[PDB]
RNA sequence: GGAUAGUGGCCUACCAUGGUUUCAACGGGUAACGGGGAAUAAGGGUUCGAUUCCGGAGAGGGAGCCUGAGAAACGGCUACCA
RNA sequence: UUGUAAUUGGAAUGAGUACAAUGUAAAUACCUUAACGAGGAACAAUUGGAGGGCAAGUCUGGUGCCAGCAGCCGCGGUCUCCAAUAGCGUAUAUUGUUGCAGUUAAAAAGCUCGUAGUUGAACUUUGGGCCCGGUU
RNA sequence: GUCGACGUACUUCAUAGGAUCA
């Protein structure tokens, strides 16, 4: 059975990435996952893409570029203080400054930078880099 | 000159280092940090050097190698011209060190550790475990 | 009787103090590069 | 699935699963049954008393041969007869029968070595620094 | 002919399953700190 | 009781005494400055050691850190003031470089 | 209600049948006094802590007391066991 | 221009001894200091390891004169190097949460149901327009 | 009783492959 949509998603965009793809389709589709995927669209490692509503879940279309080398969940989700960011960075990430670790914390959903800078925290969602 | 008997009294901090191809694909098997990792070695600021056969090595990879491709060109990583038609890197790392003795060669292929430790003072640092060993390098 | 020392290998006077055998040792390494 | 629950609140799985496991270990088995001592040489000890029987390479002709190096000991703690090397035939003369002798681990076979003659040692009697009490 | 070998089922004992053979459990009667009866054991041997 | 002293060894052994390179660089160095023993070499790095290890410590943190601007200093201002360190080289990467 | 400096099944009389447990009770083992701490380790961890400070308990083993603000005291007392 | 000195010159000093003073409750010691205190500086540094060579000598074996073991012992007669260093040697002891593996060489239960336990689809205020004061 | 099963502790057998040269 399903449980975690967005596990579904980041590898249905890896797969895709891997065969070549310039897009891919995601299914179901939810807020989590969107604000994810404007995380890695913020950061350009994913193009435009298009929810499609068919009063279900919903679907995703997602335009690639070909800037992805991976992107992953991190389940279960962790709770990560501020010094643990660091740890999580270093285990996930092939170097320092390649790649960010997407955090849920209560002032949204971020990459670990924008919550240093922030000086917030919470639970680990994801990394992509 | 620079050598007093198996020691070298020369290499001095802030050390050059030669990259070797194998060893940035272990540095990033073991999420391993070329720049911070040498630091940790060996407590000292490390020059990194990519020569230009091992940067042609590392273009041949493929698609599969795009990150030890980039890794391999991030700024701080000064590169090293070639006046050799050989792109062998190996042979090309055995032979500069021949040449000039203040490099160290980083590097995880047995083969290249053989000649390299049969060439008197040049230390060698290779990526094992969790982190790098430096071997013969008397300053640590 | 007194010290009890027994039987014992014979050992150059240089071992007494270690500095005068590390400096002969050195002065003799600087001999032996002036040949390398 | 790797096989092992991942959730956030099976902590207590993972910690009976792994309690559980540890026994497999023959390291940890010994550690905590106190058995670590049965393949130990002397039982747990690191030097054993004897009882010098007899100089079994005495009349051997080669001399400083490894047989004439050989004692045949007998451990006072449970009675078991075992050989134990001497460092050479000059100290092979300090030792001679009914002498309690300090053993310490070490042809083969033989895995002891001798220490202690009456109370002294023998390097001590070897350089002629000490004489042996009777 | 040489045929291939059936690597059997194991019938001896696992080492999970040894610890009950003799008359207890075995993992019931253990000490609390095995570092310090390792210690304690071979200094009294030795005074034995 | 009284309370206790504290005390420190200011010396280590190194990690493979039996490098041959080591050998021949302790030999140099006992030689040149008339040491009595390696015990002296292993002291002045175990000196060094720490001072880098320190050093490394502090530059991992971020500039203009408090605890890296307080200690930094002090012990740049140690280093210059021994003469280990040379008055221009005031900075915590060439402590790395002693 | 009694007793205690005092709450309280702490004990007594009368009442109900309750209380704990697979989120491991109960029973067993402990070369189990607990902590601050020690070692190792890159990090997670693993082990050690009778032992300079804090707290607990004991004065050969059980039991019971006088005095006193404070002791079930033992360099105080009484009995029993050795 | 290298190595070796029971060769040789006069300078230095504390281990120790000791007037004294200081120290201390009184003492010992430390720090000071008159006078003594150095060539084998016998004012006699140690613990382990490696490798030799010597005989009218001893033992064992055999495709002659040799090889192995080894050699404090013979006809008379009463040695070198290496490591640490006021320290050195010997003996015993010293599982994967991150992150393990399960076709063919550890380990997937004969199968299904099922309680505890662990886990469990998406959705409910999003966006937009201004003002204020901060850092680089 | 040179007894059976189990537990424990040990011993042992299975290592060469390619290239060149004679
Ligand atoms: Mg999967
Ligand atoms: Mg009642
Ligand atoms: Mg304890
Ligand atoms: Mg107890
Ligand atoms: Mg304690
Ligand atoms: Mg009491
Ligand atoms: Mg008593
Ligand atoms: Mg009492
Ligand atoms: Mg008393
Ligand atoms: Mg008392
Ligand atoms: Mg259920
Ligand atoms: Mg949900
Ligand atoms: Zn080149």
């Amino acid at each position: 059975t399903r449980s975690s949509v967005l596990a579904d998603a980041l590898n249905a965009i890896n797969n895709a990435e891997k065969t070549g793809k310039r897009q891919v389709l995601i299914r179901p589709s939810s807020k989590v996952i969107i604000k994810f995927l404007q995380v890695m669209q913020k950061h350009g490692y994913i193009g435009e893409f298009e929810y499609i509503d068919d009063h279900r879940s919903g679907k995703i279309v997602v335009q690639l570029n070909g800037r992805l080398n991976k992107c992953g969940v991190i389940s279960p989700r962790f709770n990560v203080k501020i010094g643990d960011i660091e740890k999580w960075t270093a285990n996930l990430l092939p170097a320092r400054q390649f790649g960010y670790v997407i955090l849920t914390t209560s002032a949204g959903i971020m990459d670990h930078e924008e919550a240093r800078r922030k000086h917030v925290s919470g639970k680990i969602l994801g990394f992509v880099y | 000159s620079a050598l007093f008997f198996q020691y070298n009294q020369a290499i001095k901090p802030p050390y050059q280092v030669l990259i070797d191809t194998n060893f940035i694909n272990f540095s990033i098997q073991k999420k391993v940090d070329i720049v911070r990792g040498m630091m940790d070695c060996l407590l000292a600021k490390c020059n990194p050097l990519i020569t230009d056969c091992v940067m042609a090595e590392l273009e041949k990879l493929g698609p599969k190698y795009r990150i030890a491709l980039k890794l391999a060109r991030d700024p701080r990583i000064k590169r090293l011209s070639c006046s050799h038609k050989g792109t062998y890197a190996d042979d090309c790392l055995v032979h500069r060190v021949l040449q000039h003795k203040c490099y160290i060669v980083a590097t995880n292929d047995a083969g290249l550790k053989q000649r390299i430790r049969k060439i008197p003072g040049i230390p060698l640092m290779s990526v094992g475990g969790h982190a790098y060993v430096i071997e013969k390098l008397p300053d640590v | 009787i007194l010290k009890n020392k027994g039987l014992t290998p014979k050992r150059n006077k240089d071992n007494r103090n270690s500095r005068v055998k590390k400096r002969k040792k050195y002065q003799k390494a600087q001999k032996k590069l002036k040949s390398v | 699935g790797k096989g092992k629950p991942r959730g956030l609140n099976s902590a207590r799985k993972l910690r009976v699963h792994r309690r559980n496991n540890r026994w497999a270990e023959n390291n940890y088995k010994k550690r905590l049954l106190g058995t670590a001592f049965k393949s130990s040489p002397f039982g747990g000890s690191s030097h054993a008393k004897g009882i010098v029987l007899e100089k079994l390479g005495i009349e051997s002709k080669q001399p400083n041969s490894a047989i004439r190096k050989c004692v045949r000991v007998q451990l006072i703690k449970n009675g078991k007869k075992v050989t134990a090397f001497v460092p050479n035939d000059g100290c092979l003369n300090f030792v001679d029968e009914n002498d309690e002798v300090l053993l310490a681990g070490f042809i083969p076979g033989v895995r002891f070595k001798v220490v202690k003659v009456s109370g002294v040692s023998l390097l001590a009697l070897w350089k002629e620094k000490k004489e042996k009490p009777r | 002919q040489s045929n291939k070998q059936h690597r059997k089922a194991k019938e001896k004992n696992t080492a999970k399953k040894k610890l009950h053979t003799q008359g207890h459990n075995a993992k019931a009667f253990a000490v609390a700190a095995p570092g310090k009866m390792a210690r304690t054991m071979q200094r009294s041997s030795d005074v034995n | 009781p009284r309370a206790p002293r504290t005390y420190s060894k200011t010396y280590s052994t190194p990690k493979r005494p039996y490098e041959s390179s080591r050998l021949d660089a302790e030999l140099k160095l006992a030689g040149e400055f008339g040491l009595k023993n390696k015990k002296e070499i292993y002291r002045i790095s175990f000196q060094l050691s720490k001072i880098r290890r320190a050093a490394r410590d502090l530059l991992t943190r971020d500039e203009k850190d408090p605890k890296r601007l307080f200690e930094g200093n002090a012990l740049i201002r140690r280093l210059v003031r021994v003469g280990v360190l040379s008055e221009d080289k005031k900075k915590l990467d060439y402590v790395l470089a002693l």
